């Protein structure tokens, strides 16, 4: 496999682990007894564990020696799962809170008070305000080309 | 293991002086004219430019190679 | 009422407000789809 | 008319929300607006300095005394919130039953990501971080056996935060003292010693006699929880209580008379600890607070308030003068009835030193029912009182110096004892500087000492028990002196007030609670350290007293303040001249002063009190009785303490101990962050800020609230906060996760 | 010692005289502001180089300027 | 042209306004070294609003 | 005239009796307690009053106390080891916050802070661009 | 590996940074637009201006030696 790495359904080590973790849960859950409510929270513990391992096993997450997942990002859409369809949302949420900020900044830039609506926030329009973020990318790349969103020079610069 | 941190502890020795060397140049030896829209002008025209995105590589890196090794840790 | 809304629209308090909601509905996305490391 | 009256002035502040959107309205400045961050931050720096806000002292005097119900409904919240959580979230009931084996747990997590591993399996059905308040053996001893009683103290809590919340605004809003109100010293004092003090211990005894102790000896009897009766039927039924303690059945009749010795049933000085529960005698604890009341009581009436008799306290003061001293304690008594800045450097001054003795006695003298034995409450404990001390004294030194700058007066002090100590300061501060330097080389010279022949092969040349030996004498002395004292100097009592000067061994549960501690040369050597570390924080804080309005350097300190960067590059430099800064230099010696306590107590005990003993005598101390041939040598504190003790935080992850792992790392991590803002500058970070905004405006926005960076003081304060926060929580993580194992 | 030095940008505001601590500072004729007057440093031996007038001075950029220098017991402020 | 009330760009490289935008408050014409008094409403580092310029130091912007 | 104070640790010290001394004289209009730099409380004489002090600094600052109280007539001497005697403050009579014509401009550069001549330019001249 | 490279990444980043400013911003800044006529050391420029702790070039240096160090280790 990529990296001579083996995928995770079919790496020994992988399931020992989670023999492992449930072994230890289970000795556990002896001391206490029957519907002992410590007991019936480490049963329902072992579960959720044996469901987190099922899940990566049946994904396409590739295990190294330890057993352990390791994640692929050399843009492979194999595994896009694991970097670039993550990143894709981190990237829309982000420019829509910093398209939406700008924006603000810019709009109240030009009240009675610039200065007092910075510390005490007008929330009717910054309500307004963050609901137009979601068309962001359209938004940025139209200002671009408007030149709207560059400025040219006309800024405080140091003395050299 | 000896050398190895021999030599990369002068190097970074030898790499900060240069540096501290090319300053006491500006504030000294640096002609404004005689270099005029020079090669080496424009770049402290451009000073922002470079400061300003050199501190964001910084921030990227340290964010995100902290925050994984903390959820690794965690 | 006027008045305690504008305290209320203070920034201190403002992010107070969001970062709770925000952590609120990230810890239970977690709860209901936990121990995720990729899209599946 | 009478000198002591009560002045009120009704509706004094209306009550609305305005101000609450007006942030900055208490400054001048800060209300005009905010055009740069730095607003921002000096509005929380601002907030409380109540002298910089108002001129007049009546003004500052009401604001603090509404201040103070605030803090106490906050307190009153806190310890509600302990009792309910330990109603509903607590094995109190199982561990009552068996406090041997049963852990102390009263917080519980929820089951989101995986942080469930941190509910211990601590004991009893039960799942829960493991506690180290000593909140269980507290309320053991007060008798509550049920959790429906810990219910209804949280439920009396509430409703005490309420009506002290409503006092705050009442006496502010609506009827707000007046000065000649609060300037009443002889009055205050007179029923804050009487009754404060004296009622609370008369009532707290009655507790005592009529409620706790009978519940307790039918506990340590062996009676179950269930099967003793509840509290009121002991305050009832008389016939019940002379089971117990046979003299109850006299009545009052006794006391009346003057036979208070038929009441030695429950009145008792038998000194010495319970072999059941190895906790001090409830017996003893009563009698205790009964005599401290009617002393309390007794006290209170000693100045004047309006029938003549009694002390008026400028009198006093002002008699008191001799050749040596000039006018004497002239001047005094207005000083401390016109600065609340003066009365609060005394006043906390106090209260941390009181912090420093309760660890003390606390430890050597166990006060609880079941605590000696829990190594990790006793740790907890004992650590936490003498940082609360430590801050409080500094404190108290901060805050005279502010008194120096802001309310002395050269007027009202002429040839008092003020005068002549700011006359002769630099006698002062010159020999202060010698002591420190003296018993700094001397002290720490030992150790270094000891390291060099260790390495070099030559142990006989060391300053140990074993070579050149340093023993400490007197100590030594002291200590016989109160072994022997029960039965000749002190002789109705029946044992030694503590087992560490000398005694026998009292085990409970196999475990050994207390055991006569010896001194030897290592002991010498760190009690002389600590003599340094505290006498070096002296120096610096009293300098910044004695030199807060001038110096020789700066003539005119006082103009500038309490609170000033600095007065320039010039004079070869100025920096960190301000009492201010005295203050934040202090911060760092009391951080290693107390650092260095903490760990010698944690090394000793582990070293030559705690541990097992076998049905037979044999003694097992936690470490192996290391302290004496290894704490002589820097090197031996670095192995066989903080290497060999932290195996426990380093290889907690995977247990419920994993938290302490966790917060271990981050503490550091804290304390290096901190080192950035102590070594660097405003300039460099300003000028960084010029680039960032360059790039903002660049893409045509930028805050109006122009970004600076912070202010010189501001930045000291950032990094001292950062620097002790991690410190502390290091050590706060280590000590916890080790003292879990061994318990 | 210390080199203190006005430009002409100065306002005669008077502010720069009533700051320092050791009297190097003081107000002479001048025609080239309205108020008629500039600010000299006649006994710059004096200067301890606190920069208080620097603080003082209300122009976009100070119009005195402190440059430090030789250090004299004057100007090290040793009163031993 | 420099004059009351008219909105001009800095031009002195040494000022916190550099390449920014003043209103031009008064003109002196009794022959000073630096006649226009320009407003502006950002502070600078020691918290000033005002500074006198020099015609020539700035460009009528309109 | 001396001022009646009870002495302190913080007078001078030898640098006062073989380099350099200083000494500030007030008149006062009733006797009053002010604050000596030095450390302590004094109380003025009614009339004549003489104090030493070891810096310049130190007479300054206590003639700024001295205005507060309403007294302007204070002068301040430096007196050398051999007894020569220098007067320093007001030196032309008149405080140096009033203009006083007949006071020449010393150490004034006739152009901004920014026109100032390069370092390099300067290079090997043993002047500073502040002085060139 | 691939976590202590891009650690290694971060102090040469960081490293530069303190250093490349220390140099640019040695002939001048906006707090002090005439540095060079200072030097390369000087203590500051005064408790005004809002305070101008550590904003000679030397300091860059002073500053760029503790990250150096970090990095190297
Ligand atoms: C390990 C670090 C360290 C050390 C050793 C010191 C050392 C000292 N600090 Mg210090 N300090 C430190 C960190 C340290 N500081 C930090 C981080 C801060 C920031 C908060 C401060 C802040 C600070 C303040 C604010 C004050 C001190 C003071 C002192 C002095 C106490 C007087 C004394 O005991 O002299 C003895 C010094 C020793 C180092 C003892 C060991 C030396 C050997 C063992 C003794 C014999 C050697 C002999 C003299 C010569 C040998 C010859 C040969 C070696 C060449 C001493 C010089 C105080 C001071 O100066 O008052 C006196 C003071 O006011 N410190
Ligand atoms: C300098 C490092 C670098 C960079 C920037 C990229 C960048 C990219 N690689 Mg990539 N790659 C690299 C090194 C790099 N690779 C190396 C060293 C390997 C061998 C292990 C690969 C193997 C690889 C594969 C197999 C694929 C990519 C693909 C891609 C593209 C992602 C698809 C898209 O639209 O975006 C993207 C341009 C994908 C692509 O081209 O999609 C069309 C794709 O299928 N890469
Ligand atoms: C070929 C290499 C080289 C050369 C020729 C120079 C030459 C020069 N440098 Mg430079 N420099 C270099 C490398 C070099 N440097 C490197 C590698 C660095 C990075 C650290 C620097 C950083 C640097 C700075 C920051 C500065 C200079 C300055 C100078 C000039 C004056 C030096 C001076 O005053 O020292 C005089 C002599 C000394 C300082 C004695 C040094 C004593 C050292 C600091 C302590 C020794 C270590 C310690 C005692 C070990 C004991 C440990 C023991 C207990 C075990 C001079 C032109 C200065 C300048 O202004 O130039 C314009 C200046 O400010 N340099
Ligand atoms: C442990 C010590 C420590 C740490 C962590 C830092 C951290 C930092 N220093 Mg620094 N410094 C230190 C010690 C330290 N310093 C010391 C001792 C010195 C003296 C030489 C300096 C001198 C110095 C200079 C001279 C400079 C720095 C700079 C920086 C920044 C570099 C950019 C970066 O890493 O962004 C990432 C920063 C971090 C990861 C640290 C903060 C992390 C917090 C906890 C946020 C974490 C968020 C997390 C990822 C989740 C976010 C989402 C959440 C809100 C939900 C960063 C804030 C540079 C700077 O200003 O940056 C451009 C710079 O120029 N430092
Ligand atoms: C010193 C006081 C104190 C402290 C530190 C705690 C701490 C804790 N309690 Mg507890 N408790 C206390 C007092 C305290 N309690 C008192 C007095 C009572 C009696 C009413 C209780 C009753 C109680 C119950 C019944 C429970 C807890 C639980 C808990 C745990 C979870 C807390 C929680 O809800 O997280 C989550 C936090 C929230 C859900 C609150 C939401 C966050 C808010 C919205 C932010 C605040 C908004 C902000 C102030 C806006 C400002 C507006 C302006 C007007 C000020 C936590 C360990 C829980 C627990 O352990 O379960 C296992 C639990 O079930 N406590
Ligand atoms: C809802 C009831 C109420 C209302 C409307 C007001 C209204 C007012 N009070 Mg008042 N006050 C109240 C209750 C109330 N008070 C109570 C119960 C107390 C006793 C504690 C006081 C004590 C008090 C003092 C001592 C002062 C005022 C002042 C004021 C005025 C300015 C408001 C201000 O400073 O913002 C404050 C707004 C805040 C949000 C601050 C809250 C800070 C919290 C309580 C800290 C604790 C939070 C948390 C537990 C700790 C960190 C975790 C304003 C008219 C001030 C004034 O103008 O006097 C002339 C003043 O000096 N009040
Ligand atoms: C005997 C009367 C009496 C008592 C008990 C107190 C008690 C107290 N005063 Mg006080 N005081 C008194 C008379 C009294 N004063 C007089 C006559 C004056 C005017 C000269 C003052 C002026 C004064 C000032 C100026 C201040 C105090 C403060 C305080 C508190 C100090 C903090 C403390 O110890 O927390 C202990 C806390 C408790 C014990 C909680 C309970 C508190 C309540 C009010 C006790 C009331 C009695 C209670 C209902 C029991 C009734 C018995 C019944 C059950 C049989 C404390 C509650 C300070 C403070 O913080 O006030 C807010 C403060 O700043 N007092
Ligand atoms: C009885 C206790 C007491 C009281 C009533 C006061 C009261 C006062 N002090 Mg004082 N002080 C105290 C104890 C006390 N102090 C102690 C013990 C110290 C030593 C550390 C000091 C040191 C001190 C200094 C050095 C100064 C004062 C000042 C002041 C005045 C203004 C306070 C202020 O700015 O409010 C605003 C209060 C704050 C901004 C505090 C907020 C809390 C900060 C952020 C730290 C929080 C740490 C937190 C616990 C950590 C949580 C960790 C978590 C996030 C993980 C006020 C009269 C100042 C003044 O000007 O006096 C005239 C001043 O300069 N005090
Ligand atoms: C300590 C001995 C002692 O208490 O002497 C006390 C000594 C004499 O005090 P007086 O009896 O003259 O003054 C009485 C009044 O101060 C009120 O007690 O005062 C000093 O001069 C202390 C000198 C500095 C202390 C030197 C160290
Ligand atoms: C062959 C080959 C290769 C290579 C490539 C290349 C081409 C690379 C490059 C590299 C490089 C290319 C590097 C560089 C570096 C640089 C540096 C390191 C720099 C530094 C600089 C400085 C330090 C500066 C200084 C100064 C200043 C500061 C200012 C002015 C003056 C002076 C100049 C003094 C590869 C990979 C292998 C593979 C294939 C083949
Ligand atoms: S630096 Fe100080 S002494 Fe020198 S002229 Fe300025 S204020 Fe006066
Ligand atoms: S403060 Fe500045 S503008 Fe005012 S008189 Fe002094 S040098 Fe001139
Ligand atoms: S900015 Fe810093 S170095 Fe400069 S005078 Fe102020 S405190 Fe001193």
């Amino acid at each position: 496999e990529i990296g001579g790495l083996t995928k995770c359904s079919e790496s020994a080590a992988f399931t020992k682990r989670l023999n492992a973790s449930v072994k230890k849960l289970e000795q556990r859950a002896s001391q206490y007894e029957a519907d002992s409510p410590p007991a019936l929270a480490l049963k329902q513990q072992v579960e959720r564990t044996q469901a987190r391992f099922d899940k990566y096993s049946r994904s396409e997450l590739l295990c190294g020696a330890d057993g352990l997942p390791h994640l692929v990002a050399d843009g492979r859409w194999s595994h896009a799962a694991e970097f670039i369809l993550p990143g894709f949302g981190f990237i829309y949420i982000s420019g829509w809170i910093g398209w939406v900020g700008r924006k603000y900044l810019r709009a109240v830039s030009t009240s009675a008070n610039p200065s007092e609506s910075e510390i005490i926030i007008n929330v009717p329009l910054a309500l307004k305000i963050m609901t137009t973020g979601y068309i962001w990318p359209i938004s940025a790349w139209q200002e671009l080309i408007s030149n709207d969103l560059v400025a040219v020079s006309e800024e405080i610069t140091v003395s050299p | 293991a000896a050398l190895y941190t021999h030599h990369q502890y002068i190097a970074g020795f030898l790499m900060v002086g240069a540096f501290a060397h090319g300053a006491i140049f500006f504030v000294r030896d640096y002609d404004p004219e005689l270099n005029k829209n020079n090669v080496l002008a424009r770049m402290l025209e451009h000073k922002e430019a470079i400061i300003s995105h050199l501190s964001w590589a910084s921030l990227f890196l340290g964010f995100h190679t902290l925050g994984l090794y903390i959820h690794n840790d965690t | 009422m006027n008045d305690f809304q504008k305290y209320l629209s203070t920034a201190p308090v403002l992010l107070t407000l969001w970062m709770t909601f925000t952590a609120g509905f990230i810890i239970e996305v977690n709860r209901f789809f936990p121990d995720m490391l990729g899209l599946y | 008319s009478k000198n002591v009256q009560v002045f009120v002035e009704k509706d004094a502040v209306e009550t609305s929300f305005a101000k609450w959107a007006q942030p900055g309205h208490f400054s001048r400045t800060l209300a005009k607006g905010p055009k740069t961050t730095t607003w921002i931050w000096n509005l929380h720096a601002d907030a409380h300095d109540f002298d910089s806000q108002t001129s007049s002292l009546e003004e500052v005097s009401r604001k603090i005394f509404s201040a103070h119900f605030g803090q106490l409904a906050i307190i009153f919240l806190w310890i509600s919130g302990m009792h309910f959580h330990g109603a509903y979230f607590s094995n109190y009931s199982a561990w009552l039953t068996d406090p041997i084996s049963i852990k102390q747990s009263s917080q519980v997590v929820w089951p989101i990501v995986g942080q469930e591993i941190l509910n211990a399996d601590v004991g009893g059905n039960f799942q829960g971080i493991q506690t180290t308040s000593g909140w269980f053996q507290m309320w053991r001893a007060e008798g509550i056996t049920s959790e429906v009683e810990l219910y209804w103290t949280a439920i009396g809590g509430l409703a005490m935060s309420a009506i002290m919340l409503f006092a705050g605004w009442f006496h502010y809003h609506k009827a707000a003292p007046k000065l000649e109100w609060f300037q009443n010293a002889e009055s205050m004092m007179n029923h804050h010693l009487a009754g404060l003090l004296g009622l609370g211990c008369l009532s707290w005894s009655g507790h005592q006699i009529h409620i706790a102790l009978p519940i307790n000896k039918l506990l340590d009897a062996g009676v179950s929880p269930q099967e003793i009766p509840l509290p009121h039927e002991f305050l009832i039924n008389r016939d019940l209580m002379a089971q117990l303690y046979p003299s109850f059945s006299k009545g009052l009749a006794p006391f009346f008379g003057g036979n208070w010795g038929e009441y030695s049933d429950f009145l008792t000085f038998k000194g010495g600890l319970n072999p059941v529960t190895g906790g001090l005698w409830l017996s003893d604890i009563a009698h205790h607070h009964l005599a401290l009341s009617v002393l309390f009581i007794i006290a209170g009436h000693m100045y004047r308030t309006n029938w003549g008799i009694g002390h008026n306290m400028k009198e006093i003061l002002e008699a008191h003068k001799g050749p040596f001293t000039g006018e004497g304690h002239k001047g005094l008594y207005e000083i401390l009835t016109t600065s609340w800045h003066a009365q609060l450097a005394i006043n906390l001054a106090m209260m941390g030193s009181l912090s420093i003795i309760v660890a003390h006695h606390m430890y050597a003298m166990p006060p609880y029912p079941y605590l000696a034995t829990d190594y990790a409450t006793q740790l907890s404990l004992f650590t936490h009182h003498m940082w609360i001390g430590g801050f409080c004294v500094v404190g108290g030194a901060a805050h005279g110096a502010i008194f120096m700058v802001r309310d002395y007066t050269p007027a009202n002090n002429y040839n008092n004892l003020l005068d002549r100590v700011l006359r002769h300061r630099d006698a002062i501060i010159s020999h202060l500087n010698w002591v420190c330097i003296f018993l700094g080389c001397h002290a720490f010279g030992f150790y270094i000492h000891n390291d060099t022949m260790r390495a070099l092969g030559r142990p006989q040349d060391m300053f140990s028990d074993k070579a050149i030996q340093l023993q400490p004498i007197f100590a030594q002395w002291i200590q016989n002196i109160h072994l022997l004292a029960p039965g000749t100097t002190a002789p109705n009592a029946l044992a030694t007030t503590s087992y560490a000067f000398g005694g026998d061994v009292i085990e409970v549960g196999g475990k050994i609670a207390m055991m006569p501690i010896k001194l030897g040369t290592a002991d010498f050597m760190v009690h002389h350290i600590h003599a340094f570390t505290i006498h070096v924080t002296v120096l610096i804080l009293l300098k910044g007293v004695l030199y807060a309005r001038s110096s020789k350097l700066i003539p005119d300190k006082a103009n500038l303040g309490f609170r000033f960067p600095c007065d320039g590059p010039g004079r070869g430099g100025t920096c960190q001249s301000s009492s201010w800064d005295h203050v934040f230099l202090g911060l760092f010696w009391m951080y290693n002063s107390i650092s260095v306590v903490i760990f010698h107590f944690s090394w000793k005990m582990q070293s030559d009190v705690w541990g097992t003993i076998t049905p037979d005598g044999a003694i097992s101390h936690i470490t192996g009785g290391n302290f004496a041939q290894s704490s002589i040598t820097i090197n031996g504190w670095l192995r066989d303490f903080l290497w060999s003790q932290a195996s426990q935080v380093i290889q907690s992850y995977g247990s419920a101990s994993s938290a302490y792992g966790l917060i271990f790392l981050g503490a550091h991590f804290i304390w290096a962050f901190s080192l950035m803002f102590l070594f660097s500058g405003r300039g460099y970070w300003q000028e960084l800020i010029e680039s960032i905004v360059w790039a903002h405006n660049k893409l045509n926005f930028a805050p109006t609230i122009q970004p600076r960076a912070l202010s010189i003081t501001q930045g000291r304060a950032v990094g001292l906060a950062h620097y002790l926060l991690g410190g502390i929580g290091t050590t706060w993580a280590f000590f916890l996760a080790r003292a879990i194992s061994i318990t | 010692s210390h080199t203190v030095k006005i430009y002409d940008t100065c306002i005669g505001c008077t502010q720069c005289v009533r700051a320092c601590p050791t009297d190097v500072l003081e107000m002479v004729p001048w025609d080239g502001c309205k108020s008629g007057q500039i600010a000299s440093s006649p006994r710059v031996e004096d200067c301890v180089g606190c920069k208080r007038c620097e603080t003082a001075c209300p122009t976009d950029f100070l119009s005195v300027r402190v440059y430090l220098g030789a250090e004299t017991t004057r100007s090290l402020g040793l009163a031993y | 042209m420099i004059d009351r009330n008219s909105k001009v760009r800095i031009l002195r490289k040494e000022s916190y306004w550099f390449n920014q935008i003043g209103t031009v408050a008064t003109v002196d014409q009794s022959g000073i070294r630096y006649p226009a008094v320009v407003r502006f409403e950002s502070v600078n580092y020691a918290g000033t609003n005002t500074n006198n310029f020099a015609l020539d130091e700035l460009v009528e912007v309109k | 005239p001396f001022p009646t104070f009870g002495g302190s640790t913080g007078g001078w010290l030898r640098a006062a009796e073989v380099e350099e001394k200083y000494a500030i004289t007030w008149t006062s209009t009733k006797e009053q307690i002010f604050e000596m730099p030095t450390g302590g409380a004094a109380i003025m004489r009614n009339g004549e009053n003489l104090l030493y002090l070891a810096r310049k600094e130190q007479c300054l600052a206590l003639s700024t106390q001295l205005r507060t109280f309403k007294i302007n007539d204070y002068k301040i001497y430096r007196i050398f080891p051999s007894g020569e005697v220098q007067y320093l403050h007001p030196k032309d009579g008149v405080f140096p916050e009033k203009v006083n014509p007949g006071r020449t401009s010393v150490n004034s550069r006739g152009f901004s802070i920014g026109k100032n001549p390069n370092p390099a330019s300067i290079k090997f001249s043993g002047i500073t661009t502040y002085e060139s | 590996d691939f976590l202590v490279h891009h650690a290694i990444a971060l102090g040469l980043h960081v490293t530069a940074l303190i250093l490349v400013k220390g140099a640019l911003d040695a002939r001048g800044s906006k707090l002090m637009p005439d540095k060079k006529d200072f030097g390369y050391s000087f203590p500051c420029d005064g408790p005004g201006r809002g305070g101008t702790c550590d904003i000679s070039a030397w300091d860059a240096f002073y500053l760029a030696m503790f990250w150096m160090l970090n990095t190297i280790g």
